């Protein structure tokens, strides 16, 4: 999956 | 079993903090003159530390229900509340003087251990909530939480500007006080720092659940630590509420931490040893430039804790 470096920190729930 | 004795034995410590409180006032006066209020507190506390450091030791290396040490720490609470009454009365036994002195370093030397315990706790506590709305956005409708984290963050960044400009209002001129605007500058550096370092990529490869809301939630509670720093300065010229909110942020973090045949869940023995410095904190709150240092020193080994929370797996 594409996980990004977000403020929120480490995820891909905004590019699933 | 655990998480219940834990509050049974918050809640006691909480009624002896208010009974303490209480002492204090001056209707309470003439009745403890036919034997203030600050003597009063400074026995009570005494008592208290006592206590919660004997049982504490009791309670060392506790492997196994069975022991009779842990159903003990499940039960027999008259027991414990005799003790507690009888070595209160013991407190006042004591001459005062330089003893009390003595007592106050004491206190000072907890409240300082019970303050970097505390901002442990509170990192932990700031860690696990980021953690779990992080996944809460992820799973569910991404927009709703994600402007849930949004407002709360800046809402504290908010708080915290516009306190630092009260600050610099109030406890800072230019004719003077430069003490005061040196600690206000390095404290807005450490925590901007400390804000910064959360955004860098290898830190989030690192630690993926790390985000801005618990960086603003440290910079806030540094931001109260300074302003109760110079509360507390005799200084008038250069010079409670504050008292009120450190015991509030006392309550919530004595709670979290309070939220077996095999082995202990936890370390009974530190966790009264915590409770015994929660105690001495609490003597030290309801009362120089030692003060004054002792303040900056909890800042700035909070900041330290925080960038090492932050770096040290990546070690």
């Amino acid at each position: 999956f594409y996980s990004r470096y977000s403020w929120y920190g480490y995820s891909y729930g905004w590019s699933r | 079993n655990s998480t219940v004795t834990r509050l049974i034995y918050a809640f006691i410590l909480l009624l002896s903090t208010v009974v303490s409180y209480i002492m204090q006032r001056k209707e309470m006066e003439t009745y403890l003159k036919k034997i203030v209020g600050y003597k009063a507190v400074y026995r009570i506390s005494f008592a208290m530390a006592i206590f919660f450091f004997v049982f504490s030791l009791l309670m060392f290396k506790v492997k196994t229900s069975k022991d009779l040490r842990a159903a003990v720490h499940n039960g027999f609470w008259f027991f414990k509340i005799a003790a507690l009454i009888g070595i209160m009365v013991g407190s006042f036994y004591i001459p005062g003087g330089y003893f009390s002195s003595v007592w106050f370093v004491v206190g000072m030397i907890g409240a300082a251990l019970f303050i970097l315990i505390q901002l442990v706790l509170l990192v932990d506590f700031a860690h696990s909530w980021n953690e779990s709305w992080v996944n809460r956005m992820e799973e569910g409708n991404p927009r709703l939480w994600y402007a849930a984290l949004l407002s709360f963050t800046s809402a504290f960044y908010i708080l915290s500007i516009i306190c630092v400009g009260l600050l610099y209002t109030y406890y800072t001129k230019p004719d003077g006080c430069t003490e005061n605007k040196f600690f206000i500058s390095i404290n807005l550096i450490l925590c901007v720092v400390a804000s910064i370092i959360s955004i860098h990529p290898k830190i989030q490869e690192h630690q993926p659940r790390s985000g801005l809301l618990q960086s603003s939630l440290i910079t806030l509670y540094t931001m109260y630590l300074t302003w109760s720093a110079m509360s507390n300065e005799p200084d008038r010229s250069c010079n409670d509420s504050d008292n009120f909110i450190g015991l509030f942020v006392f309550v919530l973090c004595l709670l979290y931490s309070s939220i077996e045949k095999e082995g202990v869940q936890y370390s009974y023995s530190l966790f009264h040893l915590m409770l015994c410095l929660a105690s001495l904190y609490i003597m030290m709150t309801l009362t120089k430039w030692p003060a004054v240092w002792v303040k900056i020193s909890s800042s700035w080994v909070c900041l330290l804790l925080y960038v090492w929370t932050l770096v040290a797996p990546l070690v």
